[PDB]
């Protein structure tokens, strides 16, 4: 069949511009890279080491510390440490997990939003507050008052998310797979998996900036998702 | 442009995989539409290829011959009296009057319809039979679709380069005479308006006066 | 397998072992013989109208779901399938679902122009390649149009192509009911079902349309 | 609104290190220097409410 | 028929005598210079560097002073003033400058903002016409395709050759229909498709000569 007649099957790497160059940190290889980065935050960050400073009362001079050198700590190192497992905060895998929750959430959210404002006729906003006074679901009013369900949404995220925070490969941080992908649409490493994750990034950025759409018209409009559409019709 | 492996094709820029081998353009007007498939046999293209052709002049003559009463008495002579909406023009030969030509008495002034009826059947009869028979007393060049030995009187074909130019010119001039005698009809029915009349209502308003003003007249309520 | 080769079933069961085409060997899903009129005689032809065939399907099976859920759901008023274009001339002409704010269309011209533009281009990429793929099979590309990979496996694409063809097959007939039955009863045909549910000797074809029909 | 101004702070003062300039300017090695801006911080608040 | 010595010309038959260095090597050569403006070699460049720019500018005046105003007398929108020479003092109205009318779209209150928003994004994108930039290197000054063609529309070298004819010629027609929508707006005082209705409605008295006319003077 061939083609090249209703479009321009012009050869180069999809960029964030119509020509620049990939920032040397990024490569390629990861979903979704687009060489976009103008702030460099996934740069490789290079930092001085200064010296302990003398604070010993018992010696006549207590000079401040100086430069003990200068250190590129190795990034998207994960140890068993709980609280900090990353090696640095500023590592291409860290915040590709960061892009990954952050889209995954957004994901959930977008949808939720949606759906309970056609569902139940209430804005997402005002929503918080009508559960907080009542406890309902689908109109219906859940067996639970608020204060246990305050307590247990606490208690759930919290095994949920340290259950989350036990794996210590990088890649198997983003992409668990086991129990959740029951599938194996994505599990192996085939080019589908490759085209898979980056379906998934697109989606999942669609749906940060989208959710953000969503509480900047809620601040300026004061109206929900589905409020928000039905109000820029009107506004015609 | 219109013979060759480069000649202008249905689907343009996406035309390359759409064009059946069996055309190869060496027939007026192929532009290699044939996705059913009905050419792939020869002497059923050849058959095809006379159809559209005869279907394509008749056509012709009904697209102008369907407006030109219309037209006339719409501004000139308007002597045709609601027999000038093709459609609703054939009762003409019904008229107490009869059918009088350009709405002249003097004119045929026919009133038999049996009679009409034979005579047609008599001289298409014989044309159609000497088309089919491929030969008669009149020049007839040897090709029976392309009969231009009488039939071309002014010679507007002695060389064959305008020959090919001129059958293309034929039959894409044929093929939009087609595809707006089926507009004519469709038309008709749904509208029950004369093709002007329908013309004038687009040009009054556009947007109300379209066909999807009349798409629910056909709904099949219960 | 079963569904290619001689074994192949049948349209006439039992009654067709002696009634098959030559030119029908079982090498093609849903090869159940037929072709009764030697259409496909030519072998060009039947390659051309084997393709028709699945595309006719795929648009029918798309078509016989897209005409019952707007009629099964209460936010869309259970419109009936044959009286759903109007819709862009009601006041509030289209919304998605029945909630104000989805798509909000009112203007025929506006839907028929984005249509014919885009759907030229996807069936003009379907005819000679484009983005989407190039110098893959006409009627199975794959790649982009299977990313599931479901069908990767020649013995399974082959059986799929079979419930493919033959659930497209069942679309196209009840799509055809669909049309005649619109035409008769004039009421949707989630209705029809509803009445035939719930009177089936009194709520049938025969028992109040057939008489009228001539 | 301070509130979410100051968990989003801390989040930076979290994240990022003190420039090298900076922490040898404010000695921030140092805790006395936390004493003397913490000393500054509580009497000009001091002052605020009174 | 649009390239090379027998080509069409301005003059139809009577156009013999065309300037030598007019000799159909570019789109909408019809032999025109008749003033000789463009008898040096690099200055003939430049000019065809402005009548590109000055078209392209053109074709998108041409249906901006159109639409704002043709959509309002169909009644499909309610602009602030959908005449193109008054819809500058839409920004001074009480609710400011809203896009097809929506309150919630564009929405400007400051012509300050405006203007100092337009030197800096218009000052850039000049910048990257002439010299290069995120859009992609200079190569031919007025016609860079790659990014700027992604429909591919100029991928064939024939088609693009006529295709530049046709650009040209309808941003010629544009230019002189744009220079009309100038000189009508000083003299109707009405947005030209106010001018076109009148005209069409009584094409005998709802002409220039029948009003004005003698007015200007
Ligand atoms: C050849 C194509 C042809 C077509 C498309 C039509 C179409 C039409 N003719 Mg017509 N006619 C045609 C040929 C002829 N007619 C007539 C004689 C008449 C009469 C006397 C009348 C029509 C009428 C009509 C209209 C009503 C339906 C009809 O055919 O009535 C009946 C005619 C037929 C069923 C056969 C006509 C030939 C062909 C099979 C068309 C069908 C209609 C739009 C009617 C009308 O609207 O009058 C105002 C009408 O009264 N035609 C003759 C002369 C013998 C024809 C010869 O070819
Ligand atoms: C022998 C007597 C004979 C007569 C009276 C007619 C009469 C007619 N033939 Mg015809 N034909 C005859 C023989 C033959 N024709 C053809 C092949 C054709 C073709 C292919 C066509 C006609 C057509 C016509 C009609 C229009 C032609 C025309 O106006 O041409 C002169 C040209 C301008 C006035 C017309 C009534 C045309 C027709 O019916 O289309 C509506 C038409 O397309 N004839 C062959 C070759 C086999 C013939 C062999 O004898
Ligand atoms: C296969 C495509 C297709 C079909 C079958 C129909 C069918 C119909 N449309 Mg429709 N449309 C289709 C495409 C489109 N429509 C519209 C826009 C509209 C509008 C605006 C309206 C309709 C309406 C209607 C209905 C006319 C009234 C009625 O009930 O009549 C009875 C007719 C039947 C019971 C069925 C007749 C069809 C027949 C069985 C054959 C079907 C197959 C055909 C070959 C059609 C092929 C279509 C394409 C490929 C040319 C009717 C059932 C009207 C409506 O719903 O108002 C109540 C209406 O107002 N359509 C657009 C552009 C957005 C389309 C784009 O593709
Ligand atoms: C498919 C071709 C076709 C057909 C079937 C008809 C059929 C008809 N035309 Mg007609 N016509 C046609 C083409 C056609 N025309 C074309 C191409 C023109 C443009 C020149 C005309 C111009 C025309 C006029 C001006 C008139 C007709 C008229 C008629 C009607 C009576 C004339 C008649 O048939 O007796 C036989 C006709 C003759 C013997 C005249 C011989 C030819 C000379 C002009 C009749 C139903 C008359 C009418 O009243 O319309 C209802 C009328 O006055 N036609
Ligand atoms: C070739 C097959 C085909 C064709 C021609 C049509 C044609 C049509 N369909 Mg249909 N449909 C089909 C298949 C088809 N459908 C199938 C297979 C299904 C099952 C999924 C449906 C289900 C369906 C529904 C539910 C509805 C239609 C409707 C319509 C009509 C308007 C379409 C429209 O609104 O714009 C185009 C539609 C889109 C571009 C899709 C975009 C959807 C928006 C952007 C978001 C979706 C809403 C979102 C979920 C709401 C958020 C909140 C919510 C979660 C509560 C139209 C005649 C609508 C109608 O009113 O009928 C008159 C309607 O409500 N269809
Ligand atoms: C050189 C070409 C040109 C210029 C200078 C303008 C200038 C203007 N147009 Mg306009 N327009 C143009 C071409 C142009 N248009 C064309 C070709 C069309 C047909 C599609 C339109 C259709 C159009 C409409 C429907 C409207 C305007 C409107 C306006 C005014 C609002 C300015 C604004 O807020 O921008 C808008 C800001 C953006 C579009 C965001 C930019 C994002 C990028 C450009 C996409 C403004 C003076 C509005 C108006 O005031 O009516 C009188 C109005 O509603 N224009
Ligand atoms: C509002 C912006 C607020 C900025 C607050 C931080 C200012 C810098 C603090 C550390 C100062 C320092 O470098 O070491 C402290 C400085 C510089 O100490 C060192 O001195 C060396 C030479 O002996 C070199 O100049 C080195 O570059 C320098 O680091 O020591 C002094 O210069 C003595 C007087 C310092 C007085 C305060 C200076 C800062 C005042 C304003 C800063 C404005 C803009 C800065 C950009
Ligand atoms: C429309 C969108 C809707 C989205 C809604 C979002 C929230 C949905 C609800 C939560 C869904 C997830 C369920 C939990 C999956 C899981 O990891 O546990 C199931 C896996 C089993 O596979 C085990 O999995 C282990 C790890 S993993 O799970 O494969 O990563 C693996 O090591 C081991 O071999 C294997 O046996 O178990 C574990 O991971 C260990 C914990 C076992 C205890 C499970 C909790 C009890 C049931 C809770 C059910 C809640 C519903
Ligand atoms: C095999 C054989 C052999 C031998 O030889 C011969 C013979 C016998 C002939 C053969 C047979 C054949 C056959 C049976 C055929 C049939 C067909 C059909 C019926 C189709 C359908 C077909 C059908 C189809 C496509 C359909 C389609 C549809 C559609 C798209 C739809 C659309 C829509 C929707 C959704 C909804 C809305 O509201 C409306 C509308 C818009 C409307
Ligand atoms: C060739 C030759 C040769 C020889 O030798 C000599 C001689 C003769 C001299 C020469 C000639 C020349 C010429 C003709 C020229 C012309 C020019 C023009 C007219 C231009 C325009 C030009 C024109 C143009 C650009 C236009 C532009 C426009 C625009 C932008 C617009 C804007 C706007 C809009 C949209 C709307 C709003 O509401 C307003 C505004 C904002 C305002
Ligand atoms: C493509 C192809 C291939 C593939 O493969 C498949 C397929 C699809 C099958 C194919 C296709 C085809 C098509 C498309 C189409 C066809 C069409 C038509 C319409 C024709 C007509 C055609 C048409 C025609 C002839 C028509 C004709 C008409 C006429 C004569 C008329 C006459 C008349 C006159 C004057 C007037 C008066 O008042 C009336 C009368 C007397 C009546």
């Amino acid at each position: 069949r061939s083609g090249g007649a209703g479009y321009r099957q012009y050869s180069g790497d999809a960029l964030w511009l119509p020509n620049t160059e990939r920032p040397a940190w990024l490569d390629g290889s990861l979903p979704g890279d687009r060489g976009f980065d103008p702030l460099g935050l996934s740069r490789p960050a290079e930092y001085l080491q200064i010296d302990l400073d003398e604070l010993d009362q018992n010696a006549a001079v207590n000079k401040a510390g100086g430069v003990v050198g200068a250190f590129t700590p190795v990034a998207d190192q994960v140890s068993t440490d709980s609280l900090a497992p990353y090696s640095e905060v500023f590592g291409l895998q860290r915040f590709r997990e960061c892009e990954l929750i952050h889209g995954r959430w957004a994901m959930l959210a977008c949808l939720g939003a949606l759906v309970q404002e056609g569902v139940t006729g209430d804005s997402w906003v005002a929503a918080q507050t009508l559960v907080y006074n009542q406890p309902q679901y689908a109109g219906i009013d859940l067996p639970f008052d608020i204060y246990t369900l305050a307590v247990l949404n606490s208690v759930l995220m919290g095994g949920v998310e340290l259950f989350r925070n036990s794996e210590l490969d990088p890649e198997r941080r983003c992409y668990p797979g086991g129990a959740f992908d029951p599938l194996n649409l994505a599990s192996d490493d085939s080019e589908r998996t490759q085209k898979l994750r980056e379906a998934e990034i697109k989606h999942a950025r669609l749906a940060m900036v989208s959710f953000l759409g969503y509480t900047v018209q809620a601040w300026y409009t004061g109206e929900g998702a589905l409020g928000s559409l039905n109000k820029f019709a009107n506004g015609f | 442009e219109f013979y060759g492996p480069d000649r202008a094709k249905w689907l343009g820029p996406f035309s390359e995989g759409s064009v059946p081998s069996y055309l190869k353009g060496e027939f007026p007007g192929d532009y290699g539409w044939d996705t059913a498939g009905l050419s792939a046999d020869p002497e059923t293209f050849a058959r095809y290829r006379e159809i559209e052709v005869i279907h394509a002049r008749w056509a012709m003559l009904g697209a102008l011959g369907c407006l030109t009463p219309e037209l006339l008495q719409n501004n000139g002579a308007a002597d045709f009296g609601e027999a000038a909406v093709w459609f609703k023009a054939g009762a003409s030969i019904f008229n107490e009057d009869g059918l009088n030509y350009l709405g002249n008495p003097s004119l045929i002034h026919a009133q038999s319809i049996v009679a009409v009826l034979l005579t047609q059947l008599v001289i298409m009869g014989a044309a159609e039979a000497y088309r089919y028979s491929g030969e008669g007393p009149v020049e007839t060049s040897g090709d029976s679709l392309y009969p231009g030995g009488f039939f071309d009187p002014l010679g507007l074909a002695d060389d064959p380069d305008t020959l090919a130019e001129l059958k293309v010119k034929e039959i894409k001039n044929g093929r939009l005479a087609m595809f707006s005698m089926f507009g004519f009809f469709v038309q008709g029915l749904v509208t029950g308006k004369s093709p002007l009349e329908n013309l004038a209502d687009h040009l009054a308003e556009p947007s109300v006066n379209n066909g999807f003003a009349s798409a629910t007249k056909f709904l099949p309520l219960p | 397998s079963q569904w290619y080769g001689p074994d192949r079933p049948k349209f006439l069961g039992p009654y067709s072992t002696n009634f098959v085409p030559s030119y029908l060997t079982g090498e093609f899903p849903g090869d159940y013989g037929w072709d009764t009129s030697g259409l496909s005689a030519d072998p060009a032809t039947f390659a051309r109208y084997r393709e028709i065939e699945v595309i006719h399907a795929r648009w029918a099976m798309l078509g016989a779901l897209g005409c019952v859920v707007p009629e099964l759901l209460d936010g869309t008023n259970h419109i009936a399938w044959f009286k759903a274009g109007a819709e862009i001339f009601g006041d509030d002409g289209i919304q998605y679902l029945g909630i104000p704010g989805l798509i909000n269309a009112k203007s025929i011209v506006a839907t028929l122009i984005v249509q014919v533009v885009l759907m030229s281009y996807v069936e003009g990429y379907r005819v000679n390649g484009g983005p989407a793929g190039t110098g893959l099979d006409a009627v199975y590309p794959g790649g982009n149009f299977d990313p599931l990979g479901l069908a990767d496996d020649p013995d399974t694409l082959a059986e799929l192509k079979v419930k493919e063809i033959k659930n497209g097959r069942l679309a196209m007939l009840s799509m055809f009911g669909f049309f005649i039955q619109a035409i008769v009863t004039g009421e949707g045909p989630i209705k029809n079902l509803n009445d035939h549910l719930a009177d089936a000797s009194a709520n049938n074809f025969y028992a109040l349309y057939a008489k009228n029909l001539a | 609104a301070a509130g979410i101004l100051g968990v989003l702070a801390g989040l930076f003062h979290l994240c990022v290190r003190p420039p090298q300039r900076l922490y040898n300017g404010l000695r921030m090695g140092n805790i006395e220097t936390v004493l003397s801006s913490s000393i500054a911080a509580v009497f000009w608040a001091a002052f605020v409410v009174s | 028929e649009f390239y090379g010595p027998d080509r069409v010309k301005f003059l139809g038959p009577f156009s013999g005598n065309t300037p030598s260095y007019l000799k159909g090597e570019y789109p909408g050569d019809y032999g025109w210079d008749t003033a000789g403006l463009s008898a040096d070699p690099e200055t003939f460049a430049r000019y065809r560097e402005l009548e590109v720019i000055h078209a392209r500018w053109a074709m998108l005046g041409a249906l901006g002073c159109v639409t704002p105003e043709l959509l309002q007398r169909n009644g499909a929108a309610n602009f602030g003033e959908a005449v193109w020479f008054k819809a500058g003092a839409q920004i001074f109205q009480e609710g400011g400058l809203d896009y097809l009318g929506n309150p919630n779209l564009v929405h400007a209150q400051s012509i300050v903002a405006i203007l100092l928003t337009q030197v800096v994004l218009m000052g850039l994108i000049e910048g990257y016409r002439v010299n290069g930039g995120p859009a992609g290197e200079v190569v031919d000054p007025i016609y860079p395709g790659e990014a700027f063609d992604p429909l591919g529309l100029a991928d064939d070298p024939d088609t693009l050759a006529e295709l530049k004819v046709k650009e040209i010629k309808n941003g010629r027609l544009a230019m002189v229909s744009m220079f009309g929508f100038f000189i009508q707006a000083i003299v109707t005082g009405k947005g030209p498709v106010q001018n076109l209705s009148d005209h069409l409605a009584s094409p005998s008295t709802d002409n220039f000569y029948s009003l004005y006319a003698k007015t200007l003077a």
